[PDB]
């Protein structure tokens, strides 16, 4: 289903714990090292349930995967610890996964990006990708992101990942635009309810959706202290977030800050049924 | 000294002056109970309000009694009321419900 | 369906217009304010005026309270029954502070149309004003809150 | 007014300064380097405070300090846990001797610091028996100044924020009125707890009578952070409401001088709008309250 | 010469009032009780002036002259 792979220490399980199991960036340092493959069955959109093959990272396991379980094993999120002394190793184990994969969607994550200094982050991601894409051609076009636990770009990672397996894009984009129309918004965003990943934009900050994913994850993770789950939040009458469907939450931003609450919430509720 | 007297009375006068502000704000607030039982909103007629602004009339059947004819009254009545009703019609800018 | 805010603010703002009769020397002040509110809560859905937004939202809750109290009782005056296209409703005439108010339920719906005016503005006149305005809210008849 | 923030060299003076005032990510304070010359972070809000770090090197009562202490509202000495604090206490008693000598009315607050990692039991264990050795070195020095104020604080937590709140609150003159005035706001409206926060600082100027369970302070602080984080994203008064499944409401409204009222509302069953409209009405008069104290 | 008008419904409140009408609203009390002929008209005088009544469709127009 979903292959979570990469050498030891690269925080595969750390990611799994954050975006899925709702660990925070801090608590994940607790996690014991993945022994063989830890499977995780969790649903997205209700309609599709996902199986997360959180593979082992240690070389013992790694070299085993391409041996007595190669057929068994064969999307692949392959992650990369930036600091690795043995870079060309990790490149070549990626190559090892690749050939067996022709036996049978590829995503590369430069994880732990929070460690390398801000200036040589751009340059360092560039050179690494220049390589991996060339290696990947044996696929023609490779898409992969810089990824850290300590920033929001982890969410933007999996957003562009999960939506790659969502068929609703044709239906939903049509069904969301048609909500933007009536509401006279600046934009509406659709997120999944539990994971908080971006599903769809309607129509001037570029890092909106990744950040919102983060801020909202943290309000919701914070809400536990009051002992109840998040439903709605209304800001300045400008910004509206509502729980909507059983497997959807919407971030609306209105153009006028005085269209009465009960109206927006009423229109939210009528639209709520559809999707 | 005497300066200390004067200033000490003041500080205490300012102190009570603050107690006033507190008490006024405290007085001014509203409860949800007050909302439920409040008799601010009551049924009203114009008869009532003029009667609280704070036998009388004798009838005449004689034909000679009227200074405006029955036909004059009829025309004024129909005129006033129709002007009111016509002036009372008001149009929606568009459909109040939308599809989707 | 879902409600067109712009058109509702429009209608409500058109209802603010006063009367300038010259059958006689009769003329009214403009309607002070005018809202369509929820029948369930007494929360503003749309308003027009000739923080105050709160003062209104508040008044709404007070009026809705008395309306539902009156509306749900055993038994006869400051309440006009009205028939519109076989849809039936009640117009109520209240005094609140110094104001002349006038609330009628939009038939079959969870929406009350409520007018607020000056003391100078007579009740019997507002009754007409609201009834005649009501007759143009055909789009909303039977709107149950989502 | 102003406050003296002193301690045993390299113990978390500049640390809590940067994290309280600049919302610094604390591991960036790990790489902070020794300020050897007295530095002061001003703080405005309701009172116009001024926090002055002193480098420290025992007490050494200098020539200037006689007026400086006579010019101090309150004194916050920070004792680093996880180091021999007996030297800190030996020194501390000498400082409070000078303060009390010069200005007898000084409020003395002591921060038991770097307590985050240690177990709750290890903390209780430390506190009950540090208080003892603190009053010990003072019993030897004349009478006992009733300045008993031990605030167990961790920079990596909400502990400092709560402490500093209780510290600054202790200085505010109009406080007694704020509490009772704010108190019966939350009595008329359906509010279990309300705090006046400095939005930037995250410390609180006033709360109500009912118990400040730190879980709740935490919710309100985190709420502020959320509303600001979201608001800052989109710019093309300042208020924020959120409702949870159980019906409870978190409310925030901008108020005079960088403050912001943040409150938790019980539904008790009623409509949200009714609760929100009554709230807004009361909070409007409340805003008129603290507008008419300045 | 007309000195004022009141025009009221049968609930008690008023539809319009000009001249003395707006002042002497109290009259609707006694006025609404007046015995009308089969045509719906009446002439009454009670206070140094003469009121004329007409009632069409539950709406009475009262107009005012003098003695
Ligand atoms: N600074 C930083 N540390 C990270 C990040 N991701 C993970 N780590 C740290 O690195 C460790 C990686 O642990 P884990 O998630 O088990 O990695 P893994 O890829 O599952 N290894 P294995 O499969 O061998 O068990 C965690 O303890 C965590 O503290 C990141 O983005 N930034
Ligand atoms: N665990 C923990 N570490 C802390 C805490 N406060 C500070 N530290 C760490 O301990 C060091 C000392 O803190 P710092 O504020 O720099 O000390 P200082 O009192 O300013 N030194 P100086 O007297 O030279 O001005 C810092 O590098 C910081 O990382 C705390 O509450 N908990
Ligand atoms: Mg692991
Ligand atoms: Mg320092």
């Amino acid at each position: 289903k979903l292959l979570l792979m990469g050498r030891s220490g690269s925080g595969k399980s750390s990611m799994r714990s954050i975006i899925f199991s709702n660990y925070s960036a801090f608590d994940t340092r607790r996690l014991g090292a993945t022994i063989d493959v830890e499977h995780s069955h969790l649903r997205f959109l209700g309609n599709m349930t996902l199986n997360l093959w959180d593979c082992g990272g240690q070389d013992v396991f790694m070299e085993n995967y391409f041996t007595k379980q190669k057929d068994h094993i064969f999307v692949l999120i392959h992650v990369f610890d930036v600091e690795s002394t043995e870079v060309l190793k990790d490149i070549e184990i990626f190559a090892k996964a690749l050939k067996q994969l022709r036996k049978y969607k590829i995503f590369v994550l430069l994880h732990k990006m929070d460690l390398v200094q801000l200036d040589k982050r751009e340059e360092l991601f560039q050179i690494m990708m220049k390589n991996l894409s060339e290696t990947s051609s044996e696929f023609p076009n490779l898409i992969g992101f810089p990824t850290s636990i300590w920033d929001e770009s982890l969410y933007k990672a999996w957003s562009q990942i999960v939506c790659s397996l969502i068929p609703n894009m044709s239906n939903h984009q049509s069904n969301l635009k048609k909500f933007k129309e009536i509401m006279n918004a600046l934009e509406i965003i659709l997120f999944e309810r539990t994971t908080f990943l971006v599903i769809c934009s309607s129509n001037l900050d570029p890092k909106r959706f990744e950040k919102i994913s983060n801020i909202m994850k943290n309000f919701k993770q914070s809400c536990t202290k009051l002992k109840s789950g998040f439903k709605t939040l209304i800001l300045n009458n400008n910004i509206y977030v509502s729980e909507l469907s059983s497997n959807m939450v919407c971030f609306i931003v209105l153009k006028d800050m005085n269209i009465p609450q009960e109206l927006v919430l009423e229109n939210i509720k009528k639209a709520k049924e559809f999707f | 000294r005497l300066k200390e007297h004067e200033h000490e009375q003041k500080l205490l006068a300012r102190e009570q002056e603050l107690r006033d502000i507190v008490a006024n704000t405290n007085d001014k607030l509203i409860d949800i109970s007050m909302i439920n039982n409040s008799g601010i909103v009551i049924q009203g007629t114009d008869l009532q309000e003029a009667l609280d602004k704070r036998n009388t009339f004798t009838l005449l059947t004689s034909p000679d009694s009227a200074k405006i004819s029955k036909e004059q009254l009829k025309k004024l009545h129909s005129n006033i009321l129709n002007e009111i009703f016509s002036q009372s019609q008001v149009n929606k800018p568009g459909p109040l419900t939308v599809p989707f | 369906v879902m409600l067109h805010s712009k058109n509702v603010k429009g209608f409500l703002e058109n209802t603010l217009k006063p009367y300038d009769l010259h059958s006689v020397d009769f003329k009214t002040s403009s309607l002070q304010s005018s809202m369509i509110i929820t029948a369930t809560n007494g929360g503003i859905l749309s308003y027009a005026t000739s923080n105050s937004v709160n003062n209104l939202k508040m008044m709404s809750l007070l009026i809705k309270d008395k309306w539902s109290e009156d509306e749900n009782d055993t038994e006869s005056n400051s309440c006009y029954p009205v028939e519109i296209d076989s849809f039936k409703t009640k117009i109520y005439t209240y005094e609140m502070e110094d104001l002349h108010t006038c609330v009628a339920q939009i038939p079959n719906s969870d929406l009350l149309l409520l007018f607020i005016a000056e003391g100078s503005f007579p009740y019997g006149l507002l009754v007409i004003k609201i009834e005649r305005a009501m007759r143009e809210l055909t789009d909303l008849f039977g709107y149950k809150l989502g | 007014a102003m406050v003296l923030l002193m301690g045993v060299r390299r113990c978390g003076k500049s640390s809590i300064c940067k994290v309280v005032f600049h919302n610094m990510q604390p591991l960036d304070t790990l790489y902070l380097e020794s300020t050897s010359n007295p530095s002061l972070e001003h703080f405005s809000t309701l009172i116009d405070l001024a926090v002055m770090e002193l480098p420290g090197q025992y007490f050494e009562p200098s020539y200037d300090s006689e007026r400086l202490f006579k010019s101090v509202g309150a004194l916050v000495y920070v004792i680093d846990s996880q180091d021999e604090y007996i030297n800190a206490i030996t020194n501390l008693a000498m400082i409070i001797e000078y303060a009390y000598k010069v200005n007898p009315s000084i409020n003395i607050e002591v921060l038991i610091h770097k307590v985050d990692g240690l177990s709750e039991d290890f903390k209780v264990d430390a506190q009950r028996d540090i208080m003892q050795r603190t009053g010990e070195e003072l019993l030897e020095l004349g009478l006992d100044g009733v300045q008993v104020s031990f605030y167990l604080t961790s920079i990596f937590d909400h502990s400092i924020y709560e402490a500093f709140s209780r510290i600054v609150q202790k200085l505010i003159p109009e406080l007694s009125f704020l509490e009772n005035m704010l108190d019966n706001l939350i009595q008329h409206s359906k509010i279990e707890k309300a705090f006046l926060f400095d939005v930037n600082s995250k410390i609180y100027v006033s709360t109500d009578s009912n118990p400040v369970d730190i879980q709740m302070y935490e919710v309100c602080s985190e709420f502020i952070d959320v509303t600001i984080d979201l608001f800052d994203l989109y710019k093309a008064e300042l208020q924020n409401v959120s409702q949870l499944a159980n019906g409870v409401i978190i409310y925030l409204r901008q108020m005079i001088r960088g403050l912001a009222l943040v409150a938790i509302i019980r539904p008790n069953g009623t409509d949200m709008e009714s609760c929100l409209t009554v709230a807004d009405y009361n909070i409007d008069i409340f805003k008129k309250g603290l507008e008419d104290i300045w | 010469d007309i000195k004022g008008t009141i025009a009221f419904d049968t609930h008690g409140n008023v539809i319009e009032s000009t001249g003395v009408g707006s002042q002497r609203i109290e009259d609707i009390g006694d006025l609404s009780k007046v015995t009308l002929d089969a045509e719906g008209f009446a002439q009454v005088q009670g206070d140094s002036l003469l009121v004329h009544l007409y009632k069409r469709n539950d709406i009475t127009l009262a107009v005012y002259t003098s003695a």
